[PDB]
Parts: C-alpha cells; sequence; structure tokens
RNA sequence: UAUCUGGUUGAUCCUGCCAGUAGUCAUAUGCUUGUCUCAAAGAUUAAGCCAUGCAUGUCUAAGUAUAAGCAAUUUAUACAGUGAAACUGCGAAUGGCUCAUUAAAUCAGUUAUCGUUUAUUUGAUAGUUCCUCUACAUGGUAUAACUGUGGUAAUUCUAGAGCUAAUACAUGCUUAAAAUCUCGACCCUUUGGAAGAGAUGUAUUUAUUAGAUAAAAAAUCAAUGUCUUCGGACUCUUUGAUGAUUCAUAAUAACUUUUCGAAUCGCAUGGCCUUGUGCUGGCGAUGGUUCAUUCAAAUUUCUGCCCUAUCAACUUUCGAUGGUAGGAUAGUGGCCUACCAUGGUUUCAACGGGUAACGGGGAAUAAGGGUUCGAUUCCGGAGAGGGAGCCUGAGAAACGGCUACCA
RNA sequence: GGACUUUUACUUUGAAAAAAUUAGAGUGUUCAAAGCAGGCGUAUUGCUCGAAUAUAUUAGCAUGGAAUAAUAGAAUAGGACG
RNA sequence: GCCCGUCGCUAGUACCGAUUGAAUGGCUUAGUGAGGCCUCAGGAUCUGCUUAGAGAAGGGGGCAACUCCAUCUCAGAGCGGA
RNA sequence: CUCUUAAGGUAGCCAAAUGCCUCGUCAUCUAAUUAGUGACGCGCAUGAAUGGAUUAACGAGAUUCCCACUGUCCCUAUCUA
C-alpha cells in the first residue's frame, strides 16, 4: 500500500493492552524497536494505563520529556517505544523497579522487582552466527546482538546478560527440565519444566511442558523461554507463579478470599 | 512578460520541460518539472526589455550609469574567505579584520560583525581530539577482547 | 514501462485475464544494454532503494582470468565469436555474460615467460633458483599454447555487463575449451 | 521423453564453479558436485554417476527444498524434463453432508535422475518457482505396476 | 471509524396477533400490577424465553459437565440473589417450569406496594416515577 | 424460541396454489410525536458534474542569521537574546474517502523466501586513506534570502545585474606493534642464505580455494615443513549453523569513471609542567559503512468463490506448456529475447457469457438441518474524470506530483 | 531408547491462531441498552479483585485409535528373511 | 344444464418486422501515432588537468654557484569534464 | 336470400414490366426524392401449366443505393502524333 503504515485503529491493536473500545479512533501503535509490535508494550500503554500516573496522553510526553524513565538503563523518551518481555523500566524519582513479565491470562503484568535484580535481564538467543572477521555474534529476542560468545550457546538457549555493560553473564542450556516461561499462545502466561522437544524436520517443533501442578500443555518451540531450574527462576515470578486455574478454581479463590 | 531562453535559438515562444536548476523555472516541491513557455535566444522586434551588460566603456560618461557606483552589501564570512579578501597569511588571524557596520537606534548607536565560519577554535580541536582517542581505545579494547576469547577458544579444546 | 508481472500473461488454462490493476513500479524492467567494445562509458542506474546497477555501454579492458595457472590479469577484448543465445550478439559484437571472447595474449604471455623462464610454443640466481623449481608444471595445454602465436585468446563472460558494469571472464580451458572449438569450425 | 548426449546445446554444460584443472592428470574426466536433498531423501545413484547437468535437480543443481511435500500419481511423461502430477481429494459439500471428488494438476520438474513413467505415484516437494507453472520436484519415486 | 457502541432489543411480540385468549391472560397481568402496556409484559416474556433455553441447554450435558455446573450454578445463583428463584428450587429443573409473574412479582413497584408505603400498584408507580 | 388459518363442492376427502400471520442493522413513505440515554445517515439511481472556503506541513540546548527586524544589554570588536525571510533536513507513500474495475483475480485460513528490497527504531561494527619535500590549528569555489535595474491583463510566472552562509555543493590530511607474503642486492657451494624493496583496511567484479567428518593401515610421483641424538624422525595437531545448500565466515590472483573509514554542532572549563593561549580531558547531539533488529514490502504453497451448456472443446494473435542461454529485475519466473521441442487445461465442467459481484470479520431469520444478505465502524484489495507515462524518494506507477493523448 | 500408517479416507485430542460481533461469567450504568468498570478504609498523602471463559466442524500442521471403506505385495517366482 | 371454435368491440402485453435500424461498453484487424523514459548524436554556455615562455614572491641550504612545496596575473601547445 | 350467364376469384400475390385516379397512403433513404425499397389493398382492369407463389446459381437484360474511383462537372489549362 504505496509504504509503511503510520496509525492504528483503536481495535486492531492488541488486546491484551486492554484499552477500551470507546475513547476515541486509535491506539498508539508501537515505534519501531527490539520488540514485535504485537508483542510489545508502549511506555504510555504503561505510564497512563497500568501504572494511572498519566491522565492525558500529553502527560505522558511531559512526563517522558522529564528523562523520568528508563528502560534497561537508558533513559527512553519516545512515547510509543516498544518495551517488552525481561524489559525492566526503572521510575528512579520514585524508587520503583519493574520487569514487564507476563500475567496467567497473557497480559503484561505490573511486577515491581528489588533495587538489584533491574541490573539484568534474561534473553532468548535467536541466532548465533559467524560473522564478519570470523568475529562471532548471538541475537537476543530483545535485539540485541552481543560479539564473543560462550561457544555452548546455541540457539533457544537463553543468556543472562548485565545490563549496564551488555554483556553475558553465564547461561542456560535447552533440554529436558529447564523452567520455562510460555511467550505467546495459547498457554501465554504458563510456566513449568519442560519433559519433551518434539521435533520436525522442516517445521515447528513441539516442546510439551509440565508444571508444579502436573498439568502438561505443549506449545511451538518459537514460544519456550527458557528461565531456569526446576523450582529455580532466573528472574522473581509474577503473583501466582504463572499456573492457571479452571474458571471454576478461579471462582473459588475470589468469594472466598473475599469476606474478612 | 516570457523571458529568453539562454540557447534555445529561434526568435519564437516555445514551449520547454523545465527541470530543477535551470532558467525560467523555480520547482516547487523536489521532482517537478514542469511544461513552461519561454521565448527564443535571438534578439527580435517583439521584445518589451532588452538586458544588455556592458563588457567595454565608450567615449562618454551616462550620467547614470557610468558615473554613479553601488556597494556590495555584505562582506566576506568565511575565514580564508577574508583572507582571500585582505591578502592574508594563514597565520594572521581574522577576526580583528572583519567588516563591521553600524546600528543606528535613535538614542543608542552599536555595530554587528557575521560570525568567521570554518574558523579554528579551542573548542574544535579538542573534538578531533576525542575522536582520535575514543578511535585507538576501542581498537585496543577490541583487541583485548578478540584475544581473551580467542583463550576462552583454546580452552574449549584442551580441557 | 516493461513490467515483469505474470499478470498480463494467459493462464495455464489458456484463459485471457481481465486488467487486474494499473502497473506498479515494484515490478518494472528496463531496457538492456547490449554493451559494445570501445572507449569506456558506464551509465549507472538508480534502482530500488537506494542503489546502482551500471549500465556499461562501451568496455575494452576487463579483468580475465587464467584458472588452472591460478592468477587473473586485465586484457583488451578484441571482438565476440560465439554466443549461445543469439549469433546477432556476435555480428554486432556485444558484449554480455556466456558471451565467448578473443581477447589480448600479452599480459598472460608476460606472466608465463616471468614465472617460468620458458617461451610459448616456439639471468640471476633467486630467479633461476624458482624457475627450475616452478618447471615439471609448466607444461600447459596444446590447446591453449598455440593460442598465444596469435597473441589473442578465447575466453567467456561470467561478469554481467549491463548490471555490474564490468566485463570480466575467464580463459576457456579443458574440456570447456575443446565444445566451442568444435562449435566454431563448423560455422566461423 | 529421452536424454542428451550432454552437450548438445549451444552452450556448454557443466555445473557452475566445479572446476577441474587440465594442470593436473586425474581419474575421472569430470567432477561431479551432488548433495543431500534433506528430509530422509536419499540422492539415488543416477544423480552421483551420471553425466547429466540440469541446474533445477534437487540433487547435483541449484534449487532446495523446502514448504510442501505432496504426493500425486504420475498423469503425463510428455514434457522435456518436467512431468504432469494428478492429485485426486475430496471435497466436504456441509449440505448433503458428502463428498464429492474433485482432482488437481500440478506441474512438476523431474530431474533426469529419475526414469519417470506414466502410472508412478511420485513424491514431490516445493521448491521456489522454477517456471511459470513449476513449483515442485520430483524428489522420489515409487514402483509402477509391472 | 469509531467503534460500535452496541445495542440489542429487550422484547419480543407473539406470532398469533389475536388469540383472545392470551389476551385476557395478559390484560389480568396488567391490572393485577399495574402495568403501562404490553410491551411490559412482553420485555419479560423475550426475558424468561431466553432463560429457560439457556437452561434447557445445559440440561441436555451431562450432570458433572465443567460448563453445566459453572453456568447452572451461575443461573441459578442470579435468579435467587433476585427474588425469582426460591431457596429451594435451586436446580436447573425448577428454573425451567420458573412463571411469569415470578419476574413482575420482584420488580420495585410491586414491592412498594407489598410493604404498605402505597396501598395500591398504581399509587406506587405514580410515587416511584416522582422520586 | 417443533402451532397455523381463509379461498375450488350441493356436500366430502385429497392435490395444490393464491391469501393471511411473524421478524428484518430493511429502505422508502403516510399520519402522529412529550422526557432520558444511545447516534446511523447522498451506498443503491450518476466512480455523474462541481461555485467557494478549508483539508500538510515542519525548529531543538545542539546544521546556516550582518534582516539597513526586534529587544537590548551582554564583559562581548568574530559570533553570542529573540527571530521574519531563505538555504539545509524530514514529512507530504500516513490518514480520509469511495466500491468502479475485479469470478481462480481479489480475499480467507495456511505455507515459502536455501528467491528479494527494506527510510526508520533497537543493538552491534572502522588505528590501515598519503608517498620514493603533501594546509589537518581545518582546502575550494558557487547560490538563496537580501539590494537594485525589469517585463506581463493575468498565477505560488519570473529575467538580467550585485552580495554572503553550511551537516547544501566539491575537495582532502590522519594512527601503534607485529605477522604473513611476493621481487630480490649480494655469498658459497652445502644442511645452502639472505640484507631491504613492495604489497596486505573496507566496498566493488570475476576466477580459484577452504568450509572436515563412519570406523583403519600402507606404497608412491610431484613441491617442501618441522625437528633431533645429522641418522633419518613427526606425536598430544585445526574448523560453526541447517532437514537440506556452491551457507555463514575465511584464503589466493587481480578488477573499479573507487563506496565508506567525522574538515559537523551544543553544553560543560577540569587536570598535568618545560607556562607555550602547550599537552591532555568530560556529558550529549548530528552523521557514517556493515551486519543484526524493528516497522514493512514483493513475490509465494495448499485448499476454498454466485447464475450459466440457448457456452464443449480451449490455449500457441503477435508465448500458449516446457528445455538451454542471455537480457531485464530488488530478486525467482516465458517477465522479455534468441534458439529448441509440441506441449498446457477440460464432463471431477475447461473455455466463453452473465452479475442490478470488491473478498472476509460479519447481518437477518431462532427446534434442527437451512434460506437470504454483507456499498457501509475492523482486516485485506483497488481507485482518485478516462488511459498511458514518469519524476523525486527508503517507499508511489502517487493524483489535494508532473508529462501526453481522450473527455 | 528414538524414528515407524505400503498408500489413504475416517474419528479423537491439541497446537498456531483478532479484535469488534455472538454465547457467556463478574460488576448495582438509579433500571435498562450499554460500559468495563470497580471495590474497602483512619477517606491527612492509603489498600485492593478484575478486565475470564466458550465458539470456528473447510483446508494445512501435531497426535491417540484402526472398526468401517478403499489401497499395495510371492504365480514362468524376476519372492522373503540372513 | 353444461359447453367448443370462427367471427365482432375495447384495452394491455410480449412477439415478427424494411430501416445494409440506432445507442453504450468491453476486446480487437490494418493504417497513423503524442508523451515521458532509455540510446546514437548535438554542444548555447561553463570547466578540471598538463605544458613552454614573462613579471612579483619565499627558501629545500652556499664566500660566487645549487634547489623544492603553496598561491595568485596576461599571447599559447596540448586531452579531458559538465 | 336473390339476379344475369355456367360458376362467382379459393391458395396466393400487388400501385407489381398488370393500378385509371396516381406524383396513391404509411414507413424508410435524403438538406430536399414524379425516383428506390418495406408495407397497406373493394385490386379502373392481380390470380393459379391461358400457370400462381417461392427460389440458390447464372445475366454485355431493366432499376435504386453505398464504398472506391475519377476532368462528368466547378473550370478550364497543357502536351504528343
Ligand atoms: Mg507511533
Ligand atoms: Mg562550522
Ligand atoms: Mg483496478
Ligand atoms: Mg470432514
Ligand atoms: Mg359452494
Ligand atoms: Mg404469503
Ligand atoms: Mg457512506
Ligand atoms: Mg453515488
Ligand atoms: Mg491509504
Ligand atoms: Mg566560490
Ligand atoms: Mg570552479
Ligand atoms: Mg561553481
Ligand atoms: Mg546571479
Ligand atoms: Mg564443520
Ligand atoms: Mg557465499
Ligand atoms: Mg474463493
Ligand atoms: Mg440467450
Ligand atoms: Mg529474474
Ligand atoms: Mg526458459
Ligand atoms: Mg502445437
Ligand atoms: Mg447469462
Ligand atoms: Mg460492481
Ligand atoms: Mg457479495
Ligand atoms: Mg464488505
Ligand atoms: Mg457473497
Ligand atoms: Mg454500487
Ligand atoms: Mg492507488
Ligand atoms: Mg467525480
Ligand atoms: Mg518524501
Ligand atoms: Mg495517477
Ligand atoms: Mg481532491
Ligand atoms: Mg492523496
Ligand atoms: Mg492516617
Ligand atoms: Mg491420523
Ligand atoms: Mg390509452
Ligand atoms: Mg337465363
Ligand atoms: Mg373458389
Ligand atoms: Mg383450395
Ligand atoms: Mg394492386
Ligand atoms: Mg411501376
Ligand atoms: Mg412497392
Ligand atoms: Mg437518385
Ligand atoms: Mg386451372
Ligand atoms: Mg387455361
Ligand atoms: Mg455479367
Ligand atoms: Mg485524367
Ligand atoms: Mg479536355
Amino acid at each position: 500500500a504505496r509504504g509503511p503504515k503510520k496509525h492504528l485503529k483503536r481495535l486492531a491493536a492488541p488486546h491484551h493492552w486492554l484499552l477500551d473500545k470507546l475513547s476515541g479512533c486509535y491506539a498508539p501503535r508501537p515505534s519501531a524497536g527490539p520488540h514485535k509490535l504485537r508483542e510489545s508494550l508502549p511506555l504510555i500503554v504503561f505510564l497512563r494505563n497500568r501504572l494511572k500516573y498519566a491522565l492525558n496522553g500529553r502527560e505522558v510526553k511531559a512526563i517522558l520529556m522529564q528523562r523520568h524513565v528508563k528502560v534497561d538503563g537508558k533513559v527512553r523518551t519516545d512515547t510509543t517505544y516498544p518495551a517488552g518481555f525481561m524489559d525492566v523500566i526503572t521510575l528512579d524519582a520514585t524508587n520503583e523497579n519493574f520487569r514487564l513479565v507476563y500475567d496467567v491470562k497473557g497480559r503484561f503484568a505490573v511486577h515491581r522487582i528489588t533495587d538489584e535484580e533491574a541490573s539484568y535481564k534474561l534473553g532468548k538467543v535467536k541466532k548465533v552466527q559467524l560473522g564478519k572477521k570470523g568475529v562471532p555474534y548471538v541475537v537476543t529476542h530483545d535485539g540485541r546482538t552481543i560479539r564473543y560468545p560462550d561457544p555452548n550457546i546455541k540457539v533457544n538457549d537463553t543468556v543472562k546478560i548485565d545490563l549496564a555493560s551488555g554483556k553475558i553473564t553465564d547461561f542456560i542450556k535447552f533440554d529436558a527440565g529447564k523452567l520455562v516461561y510460555v511467550t505467546g499462545g495459547r498457554n501465554l502466561g504458563r510456566i513449568g519444566t519442560i519433559v519433551h522437544k518434539e521435533r520436525h524436520d522442516g517445521g515447528f517443533d513441539l516442546v510439551h511442558i509440565k508444571d508444579s501442578l502436573d498439568n502438561t500443555f505443549v506449545t511451538r518451540l518459537n514460544n519456550v523461554f527458557v528461565i531456569g531450574e526446576q523450582g529455580k527462576p532466573y528472574i522473581s515470578l509474577p503473583k501466582g507463579k504463572g499456573i492457571k486455574l479452571s474458571i471454576a478454581e478461579e471462582r473459588d479463590r475470589r468469594r472466598a478470599q473475599q469476606g474478612l | 512578460g516570457f523571458p529568453m531562453k539562454q540557447g534555445v535559438l529561434l526568435p519564437t515562444r516555445i514551449k520547454l520541460l523545465l527541470t530543477k536548476n535551470v532558467s525560467c523555472y523555480r520547482p516547487r516541491r523536489d521532482g517537478e518539472r514542469k511544461r513552461k513557455s519561454v521565448r527564443g535566444a535571438i534578439v527580435g522586434p517583439d521584445l518589451a526589455v532588452l538586458a544588455l551588460v556592458i563588457v567595454k566603456k565608450g567615449e562618454q560618461e551616462l550620467e547614470g550609469l557610468t558615473d554613479t557606483t553601488v556597494p556590495k552589501r555584505l562582506g566576506p564570512k568565511r575565514a580564508n574567505n577574508i583572507r582571500k579578501f585582505f591578502g592574508l597569511s594563514k597565520e594572521d588571524d581574522v577576526r580583528d579584520f572583519v567588516i563591521r557596520r553600524e546600528v543606528t537606534k535613535g538614542e543608542k548607536t552599536y555595530t554587528k560583525a557575521p560570525k568567521i565560519q570554518r574558523l579554528v577554535t579551542p573548542q574544535r580541536l579538542q573534538r578531533k581530539r576525542h575522536q582520535r582517542a575514543l578511535k585507538v581505545r576501542n581498537a585496543q579494547a577490541q583487541r583485548e577482547a578478540a584475544a581473551e576469547y580467542a583463550q576462552l577458544l583454546a580452552k574449549r579444546l584442551s580441557e | 514501462g516493461i513490467s515483469r508481472d505474470s499478470r498480463h500473461k494467459r493462464s495455464a488454462t489458456g484463459a485471457k485475464r481481465a486488467q487486474f490493476r494499473k502497473k506498479r513500479k515494484f515490478e518494472l524492467g528496463r531496457q538492456p544494454a547490449n554493451t559494445k567494445i570501445g572507449a569506456k562509458r558506464i551509465h549507472s542506474v538508480r534502482t530500488r532503494g537506494g542503489n546502482k546497477k551500471y549500465r556499461a555501454l562501451r568496455i575494452e579492458t576487463g579483468n580475465f582470468s587464467w584458472a588452472s595457472e591460478g592468477i587473473s590479469k586485465k586484457t583488451r577484448i578484441a571482438g565476440v565469436v560465439y554466443h549461445p543465445s543469439n549469433n546477432e550478439l556476435v555480428r554486432t559484437n556485444t558484449l554480455t555474460k556466456a558471451a565467448i571472447v578473443q581477447i589480448d595474449a600479452t599480459p598472460f604471455r608476460q606472466w608465463f615467460e616471468a614465472h617460468y623462464g620458458q617461451t610459448l610454443g616456439k639471468k640471476s640466481k633467486n630467479a633461476e633458483r624458482k624457475w627450475a623449481a616452478r618447471a615439471a608444471s609448466a607444461k600447459i595445454e596444446s590447446s591453449v599454447e598455440s593460442q598465444f602465436s596469435a597473441g589473442r585468446l578465447y575466453a567467456c563472460i561470467s561478469s554481467r555487463p549491463g548490471q555490474s558494469g564490468r566485463c570480466d571472464g575467464y580463459i576457456l580451458e579443458g574440456e570447456e575449451l575443446a565444445f566451442y572449438l568444435r562449435r566454431l569450425t563448423a560455422k566461423k | 521423453s529421452t536424454e542428451l548426449t550432454v552437450q548438445s546445446e549451444r552452450a556448454f554444460q557443466k555445473q557452475p564453479h566445479i572446476f577441474n584443472n587440465p594442470k593436473v592428470k586425474t581419474s575421472k574426466r569430470t567432477k561431479r558436485w551432488y548433495k543431500n536433498a534433506g528430509l530422509g531423501f536419499k540422492t539415488p545413484k543416477t544423480a552421483i554417476e551420471g553425466s547429466y547437468i540440469d541446474k533445477k535437480c534437487p540433487f547435483t543443481g541449484l534449487v532446495s527444498i523446502r514448504g510442501k511435500i505432496l504426493t500425486g500419481t504420475v498423469v503425463s511423461t510428455k514434457m522435456h524434463r518436467t512431468i504432469v502430477i494428478r492429485r485426486a481429494y475430496l471435497h466436504y459439500i456441509p449440505k448433503y453432508n458428502r463428498y464429492e471428488k474433485r482432482h488437481k494438476n500440478v506441474p512438476v520438474h523431474v530431474s533426469p535422475a529419475f526414469r519417470v513413467q506414466v502410472g508412478d505415484i511420485v513424491t514431490v516437494g516445493q521448491c521456489r518457482p522454477i517456471s511459470k507453472t513449476v513449483r515442485f520436484n520430483v524428489v522420489k519415486v515409487s514402483a509402477a505396476a509391472a | 471509524p469509531r467503534a460500535p457502541r452496541t445495542y440489542s432489543k429487550t422484547y419480543s411480540t407473539p406470532k398469533r396477533p389475536y388469540e383472545s385468549s392470551r389476551l385476557d391472560a395478559e390484560l389480568k397481568l396488567a391490572g393485577e400490577f399495574g402495568l403501562k402496556n404490553k410491551k411490559e409484559i412482553y420485555r419479560i416474556s423475550f426475558q424468561l424465553s431466553k432463560i429457560r433455553r439457556a437452561a434447557r441447554d445445559l440440561l441436555t450435558r451431562d450432570e458433572k459437565d465443567p460448563k453445566r455446573l459453572f453456568e447452572g450454578n451461575a443461573l441459578i445463583r442470579r435468579l435467587v440473589r433476585v427474588g425469582v428463584l426460591s431457596e429451594d428450587k435451586k436446580k436447573l429443573d425448577y428454573v425451567l417450569a420458573l412463571k411469569v409473574e415470578d419476574f413482575l412479582e420482584r420488580r420495585l413497584q410491586t414491592q412498594v406496594y407489598k410493604l404498605g408505603l402505597a396501598k395500591s400498584v398504581h399509587h406506587a408507580r405514580v410515587l416511584i416515577t416522582q422520586r
């Protein structure tokens, strides 16, 4: 259609942002960035929709123009910046460090973290390749390309990055029994050990997943994010440890907790 | 109203497709050529005005032309452009040489002058300085990181 | 202009296809370069997304390769002598990929007769030190040696002039040379 | 229909950048690059100890095999170095809760490595537009009927 | 190019327009609940039809079926919190046989009658629509 | 939310249609019309024609200010606040509108790119540039605005004369150590050996080579590589990804109207001792080549479209199906050309016709199964009076862009 | 221990999937159509549940099943296994 | 009693029909052929490089002799660019 | 139903090479058509081997029109024997 689109009709936006239907015609539309626009979460939704620190859209800029927010240790100023999975977001003038990490429903949840931890990030290697002049490089899902990596790190392995200096510091392989986030799909939000990687030459491998409740489920390899050792996750986890509850089970928990 | 055009030949008006950087046409948007009329370069009786430029002066002054003389408006503004203008040397330092022009408010009179450009400054040399070092530092830091890894690589066989 | 769209084509079934949309630049084609032989003249053409192809209109001197000797020298290019697509390319000496051409031999002579010491089919120690060692590998094909008598070499174009802007190629050897040689006696 | 004497085309026929030095005396007269097509497709002996060229062959040629991998019966062996597959299937019309036999014709390129006659069930693999209608390459051939 | 502010209609009319039977029954409900027009009976008559269907469907599932349970209890639970479904007709079988007045009974208007306040469902109306 | 009733007879029972009845995001119209909320709307006929106004412009602390602007006061004798105008940069390829064309097209779900382009955002990435006495304390011309002499009824027309800028235009310096390779002055004849001369960034173009692998032991010809116990000996020997590659990446010989490798800007004013306006030095901006990313794009696999035989054979006109080679392309491909074959589709409906046909999400109708609708709030396609052509740019075959024909 | 249907149809269970619409849970918009809000309290600097779920019957992919229905194979043995 | 057809009146409908009937749209034979674009040319106007002579400089380092780099100005002889 | 004189023009066809009136009426072709064609028909005085109607092919036959062509004309000039 003659070139890149610049708008987004408020309706064609990602559902997981949870914006209302009426308000205006448009949703922010992620700028170009480190995350796919459908897999991202603009700073403006964060500050105003999830955080409620902003009212207007004007106030979001007014905030960002005050350099009040760092993404991964770099001040970010673009209203429609596409933050995403494992991102950190540091609100300094209020002592808050978060980390975008999924719900159990499928929505980017407000997960506060220590003034530590905001020091690093988990990053799933996407490709690992010989660059020019023989120098090797890996690429994490977040658009980082760190050269000179450990030759043991293959594809689908995750990797501990520092942050304030790039640099990989230790890493986790991809094999049986590792603790894994589910990054997208129907099971978007779940966590749990592997069990089996069903490989299919040609297309789409399948990963059978078991959790700390012995529920089994499968997704694709492009959807599995290794995050640690069974019962040992390298990031603090949101409430409910990515469990999934039958709506029956879900119903019970609300009303019983309710009252006193 | 139509203007002659350098080197069409012809003594009539013809329509031409005109492009950027060509007389009788100022493009309104990058790319816009416009099929506009233009008059021949050959002098005919159809002319309203004829622009002549004096090449050699004759025996008599022309009262309004030869006699009177009118000044340029702006002087040099670049560094060496002042230096070519005053027959100076590289070592001469402009600054105390630039044309100034008096401004008369109504009771207070002040002056003003350009801002010599390409001017060599304390600050500029600091920048080349920084860039240079930046280059060498990273070069060396790269050669350590390369060397470090090439060691990490050897150990991925020895052990 | 030209368009490389498959729309205008009849369908496999034979059916005529109605006009769906208008032509789009992102499927265009351009007019060919029928590169000749003459004083260097290349026009550049601004392709898609920046980029430059180079319409070479006239070419003398292209970079050629002797594959078996491991070197490459830049000869003259005499004319075209054959061409598998259309012989009219020969008649009008147009240079394209897979052309088949006669090229100068003197830079290739000059390399051979200083790398080896031998002349082609008719002091100093460190100079002669090498020579005697580089020998016993100094006998090349007789079909390639005899050519040097005419000071010209049968070569094939492996560049794409109207694109690259370069008329590079390699000197015909081995069984490849046998085949084209054969075609030449039965027409040329 | 029939396979040539190799150099039966106005241009010399060879795999690209597969050189054999005349300066070097050898056993075999000509170097012969072949490969593993993939997916557990075994490149046949015909692809290896043959002298045919065919730049569009899944072995000995410059074409990858990726995407669908379909099977149909052979239905037309008349074109040179490409054939016609029939693919019979069953369409389900919901309303009559029943089925109807439809079919499709897939033009597919067939390497000289395979001697394929009409009636042969054939496995083919999607492989980038070879020509106007052809997107598949005969990659395995199960027997006739005898 | 906004977002369609959605809507739906609350009533339905009878297929046979002139059943003097139904016409009689209707009027009784109009004066024994002080109603304005038929649409007020229609609305609920529609309302009721959607309930019994919802019920009807779940009753065709297996009992212990995840869906039946969540949304069978749910239905009953709502019908209880309102005064339509009695404290122990709390099954799906009873929501089917659930009649009309069962709803119309729980109107503010009828309720204002049902404890002093009004003495007349028509008094009750003109009282409510007047703050 | 599984219902029928009235009309053929003198009466009867059937066939069967007509008629009633109910709904319609279903339009019109007639009469009537008080309050709250919600708020569609020149689609249908004419993608018919359009007065007039508006609908696309854009400035940070950070590219260019000698306004004969404004405020001023600056410590300001280069500039220094604000700032019209103009150059530079970016955007105008988004939106918005409409449904005309379109029936294997579009579109839908589903694939492919080992078949390509990709401004931008994000992350990576540059010691090599001259030369067997070179500006790098910084090279060179030109132009706008502006001044002034002008033309014409007329327009976002512009001429000739005079000025002056840059992150505009055009040039062009620079930086460590080593290593590896060719040319080889010469010495001394053997195991023979060499001084110093050049070349070696990246990108381009062609050729060649490596990119190993399923498990072992010998013999040779060719050119030479370590050593030792000078007889002859060599071991612990080096290499990534994919299901799959002539892959990534590297090497050799060269090629080139030679791509790029900062002559840019804002804030900071510190620190060394020989004290020279010396040497060094911080936080950012704007650029820059390659790669990755991102927002995309272009093709693309599989299956799926309404009425029609009072359309049965169609396709190769002047490419129809395929092979080879080239040309063209961002790139595959009969996309185009040359040559060569005679192939390709069809009663499992090809081909042709119609459509008051943009595809889909979806809408109406509620026992079910179906019937009918979908110009129109979201996705996709297309078009801007009809056609064709092209400029600019990353992106357009663009129409609030241009060029031509037609109206 | 992985891979495993001669070659299919069928059927199960999943995966990759859009929102709005539909069905449908929560929530007193004063009711309702709606909306996706909201709720608790010291209301002098607070706390706090949500924003589910179902549906797609074509085709493709993954998978459990092998009844039904098709399909291949030893007859001049030019058969099978090692 | 029912009832068939010609024939006669009125109105409406479609059919046939001289007009080598007419109109609109799609696709097209042959002939003609704008335009921008690519190419062989053209060269109003501008211009980079080399080179002998002349005037005015400053030393690559000398008791007289010797010799670079940069700039700018008037006859020319060249080979190139826009 | 009748009269002359035996019958009383059927199938067809037409202002036809058969129609006075007549340059018939209507349509069509054209700027205009005593022409041509298609129709109409109480047809002075059409009509069935005194053959009627139809008709492909054929024609130095009579007739109308269209394209082409042209000194037939506007409007004449020049050349050869
Ligand atoms: Mg944005
Ligand atoms: Mg400057
Ligand atoms: Mg169209
Ligand atoms: Mg089915
Ligand atoms: Mg009766
Ligand atoms: Mg009816
Ligand atoms: Mg509308
Ligand atoms: Mg309209
Ligand atoms: Mg648009
Ligand atoms: Mg200049
Ligand atoms: Mg100049
Ligand atoms: Mg100039
Ligand atoms: Mg001027
Ligand atoms: Mg390897
Ligand atoms: Mg490669
Ligand atoms: Mg379809
Ligand atoms: Mg018909
Ligand atoms: Mg191509
Ligand atoms: Mg071909
Ligand atoms: Mg044929
Ligand atoms: Mg039809
Ligand atoms: Mg239409
Ligand atoms: Mg439709
Ligand atoms: Mg639609
Ligand atoms: Mg439809
Ligand atoms: Mg319409
Ligand atoms: Mg368009
Ligand atoms: Mg219009
Ligand atoms: Mg632009
Ligand atoms: Mg246009
Ligand atoms: Mg407009
Ligand atoms: Mg527009
Ligand atoms: Mg308190
Ligand atoms: Mg199965
Ligand atoms: Mg009337
Ligand atoms: Mg008588
Ligand atoms: Mg008779
Ligand atoms: Mg008779
Ligand atoms: Mg008559
Ligand atoms: Mg007559
Ligand atoms: Mg007549
Ligand atoms: Mg006449
Ligand atoms: Mg007779
Ligand atoms: Mg007779
Ligand atoms: Mg005749
Ligand atoms: Mg004549
Ligand atoms: Mg005459």
